[PDB]
């Protein structure tokens, strides 16, 4: 394949070093179109005050994953990646490599502009945890402890890495996708607690293995540390509303596997990879 | 470039241009000179010895 991105705006010649300086590097597309604007270049058509980071993780799942090949004066040649080849990438995120790393990508937080992260996986699960339970603390802030435990969530400790994770509420105001991030995790949370109960009775009237014995036991236990006969349009109202709202999270739960890596240039500029997509 | 690595090509333009900016500086010198031994030359005097 080949992207063709071009300007109808004036390029400076102090600009072309700069853009030739990223010679491969990774750029989102909204389509995989033969001719393209450079307004759909980049992740600047999305930036906002109120998206945040679940809209901008939601919204790379759908688009996808070129890379620079050669610029020239006036247009950029765009190389789609096919799967199984190996090619060669650069690290523009702030992380650096090891070889076998499997690379993710996730955008960056921390009259147009150019901007994505290319972290390992590891890296990437462990932020997205720190981020969703820095979301899950942001209602009740006005303690001390779990402001303590904010700061002790902002920095995290890596190979060379001392990142400030920014805060995820801002003027006691959480973004609205972050919002419905979070009550969907408690409410999934709240509905396995309560119909699991139900439904271990509402299936162990078949044959019963001892993984249900067991499962029994567990619900008691829960049942008496913490502290049935239902309409049947709630109870499919309560089981549908529980898979849809499960549905939105295969975005956070999951890890979409990117890059499988390869020998490292020195000094962790570029590195060599297989494009595992 | 060194192309000693099966594994690792390095996909480089490898023409880069640099910008390096000039500073100028004018040299000046006064200059002094008597316009009446001029007259000698300029006029073409043929008179005598």
């Amino acid at each position: 394949a080949n992207i063709f991105c071009t300007f109808d705006h004036k390029l400076s010649i102090a600009d072309v070093g700069k853009l030739t300086k990223l010679v491969a590097a990774v750029v989102p597309i909204p389509q995989r179109l033969h001719l393209i604007k450079h307004y759909q270049l980049g992740l600047h058509q999305f930036v906002d005050h109120t998206r945040g980071y679940v809209r901008l993780r939601g919204l790379l799942r759908n688009m996808t994953l070129t890379l620079m090949r050669r610029v020239e004066g006036n247009q950029i040649l765009l190389h789609v990646p096919t799967h199984g080849l190996l090619y060669t990438v650069l690290n523009t995120g702030p992380v650096t490599w090891e070889k076998g790393d499997a690379l993710c990508v996730l955008p960056p937080l921390f009259q147009w502009e150019l901007v994505p992260w290319i972290v390992p996986m590891p890296l990437a699960l462990e932020i997205n945890q720190r981020l969703l339970i820095m979301g899950l603390f942001s209602l009740d802030r006005s303690y001390e402890e779990v402001k303590a435990a904010v700061q002790q969530l902002q920095t995290i400790t890596f190979r060379d890495a001392t990142f400030t994770i920014p805060d995820p509420v801002i003027d006691q105001h959480l973004l609205i996708d972050m919002k419905t991030a979070c009550l969907s995790m408690s409410m999934v949370a709240n509905l396995a607690s309560e119909l699991t109960m139900t439904y271990v009775r509402k299936l162990a009237l078949e044959d019963s293995s001892m993984l249900l014995v067991k499962c029994q036991e567990l619900l008691m236990r829960l049942d008496r540390e913490r502290s049935q006969h239902v309409s049947p349009d709630d109870e499919i109202a309560r089981l549908s509303a529980l898979f849809v709202m499960l549905r939105q999270l295969d975005d956070l739960i999951r890890e979409q596997v990117v890059f499988t890596v390869c020998d490292v240039s020195p000094d962790n500029k570029s590195a060599t990879c297989i494009f595992k997509g | 470039r060194v192309a000693s690595g099966a594994g690792l090509p390095t996909s480089r333009q490898t023409t880069i241009m640099v910008t390096k900016y000039s500073e100028k500086s004018p040299i000046t010198i006064p200059f002094e000179l008597s316009a009446a031994c001029l007259t000698y030359l300029r006029e073409t005097f043929e008179g005598t010895i």
